[PDB]
């Protein structure tokens, strides 16, 4: 999900 | 690990450091009033993001509990922001420096009054408390924090309620006194909580609509309320 | 008032002698669960539950020195919340089940007989057994539901009483030996599961809604009321 | 007015 590729940087 | 290993003033400066901007709108009707709210929110949501990863002990957590953590708490962060930056703002809340309204500018938007009165009425409640910028993040990472992974959680919890307390006998409470403070703050949450449940009601139902855009982040996050 | 009075003691046995009683439920083991028998039983108990919290609410200090309308709204605000704190107490010493009643003890799966509740089960049964982790008291027990029936409507004469209700939890903590920290952990620790209490009351509210406007079972005029009020 | 105004002077 788009939070998940947010939060992962 | 080194989240718990922080003393109280760098708790503190820690938080401070790691504030958020305060945003501004694209400054009607029901859909303009929606437009501007949901673009402010969706910007403002990027930022929230990045501050969390800055709230100490988070990034510790799996990435799972992470996202987890942000899908449950993200409009009572947005709130508890709101309600702070309305205080020196009497019967107004103040989304942003080019955007402050009124109870009356809520009644735009159906259901969004009664959701304007909590927030008024919160932001009322912290300025009669006098409520501080050092109290107010501490909050909102709680906020966050609240809405051995589990322990490791209650164990940055229990750390932030250590920064709190300092933070009053500091400003010179008496022990009564910051029992209490600790205690009306906290009380607050509960009605934190209580408007966003409210608001996201709202969210999953003019969503349903189709009334405005909202963006797929916010879309996402909303999505997981259901 | 007479409330801004007491003595922390005095304010613990007020509120331990106020306790309502423990009620059962009609439940018929002659039939087995549907979604509206289960619905049906549910109502009934938290009906019934209803009337003597109302009767609870007069004896917590402080509360019968407020307008009938004031009255109205703080349980109106608060009702499911109290019902839940009640039964999470309650079930702390049934590790993975919900003490509804003496005769009514359910696990998850039996709540699965209700769309939508199985979810709050859940919450519910975590909630329980964090109370039971932390060792939750009694005395501390009374405390938070009056904390909950005075807190979540309230948005100066109750601020006072709840600064009151602090210094008695505080008095409580010391007492049993805690250190200062220790106090003021535990505190914060009880406050905030208040608003996952608060959470747990939002989503049952909604659902109960729900089923109202599915017919699945007759409401009580008052239960009809009272969850008009949050609509 | 409302049962919960009526039972609360019972
Ligand atoms: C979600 N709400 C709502 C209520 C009625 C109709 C539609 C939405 S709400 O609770 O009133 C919420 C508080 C504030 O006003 C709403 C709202 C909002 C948030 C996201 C969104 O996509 C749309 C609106 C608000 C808001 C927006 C930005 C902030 O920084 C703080 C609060
Ligand atoms: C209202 N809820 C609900 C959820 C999904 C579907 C239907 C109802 S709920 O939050 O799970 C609520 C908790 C507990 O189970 C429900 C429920 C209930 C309350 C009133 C009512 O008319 C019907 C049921 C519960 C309950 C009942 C009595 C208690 O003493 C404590 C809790």
């Amino acid at each position: 999900k788009i939070l998940h590729r947010l939060l992962q940087d | 690990s080194l989240a718990l290993s922080l003393t109280a003033d760098q708790m503190v400066s820690a938080l401070l450091d790691a504030e958020p901007p305060i945003l501004y709108s694209e400054y009607f009707s029901e859909a303009s009033m929606m437009g501007l709210l949901t673009n402010l929110a969706d910007r403002e949501l990027v930022h929230m993001i990045n501050w969390a990863k800055r709230v100490p002990g988070f990034v510790d957590l799996t990435l799972h509990d992470q996202v987890h953590l942000l899908e449950c708490a993200w409009l009572e962060i947005l709130m508890i922001g709101l309600v702070w930056r309305s205080m020196e703002h009497p019967g107004k809340l103040l989304f942003a420096p080019n955007l402050l309204l009124d109870r009356n500018q809520g009644k735009c938007v159906e259901g969004m009054v009664e959701i304007f009165d909590m927030l008024l009425a919160t932001s009322s409640r912290f300025r009669m408390m006098n409520l501080q910028g050092e109290e107010f993040v501490c909050l909102k990472s709680i906020i966050l924090l609240n809405s051995e992974e589990k322990d490791h959680i209650h164990r940055v919890l229990d750390k932030i309620t250590d920064t709190l307390i300092h933070l009053m006998a500091k400003a010179g409470l008496t022990l009564q006194q910051q029992h209490q403070r600790l205690a009306q703050l906290l009380l607050i949450l509960s009605h934190i909580r209580h408007m966003s449940n409210k608001g996201m009601e709202h969210l999953y139902s003019m969503k349903c609509k189709n009334v405005v855009p909202l963006s797929d982040l916010l879309l996402e996050m909303l999505d997981a309320h259901r």
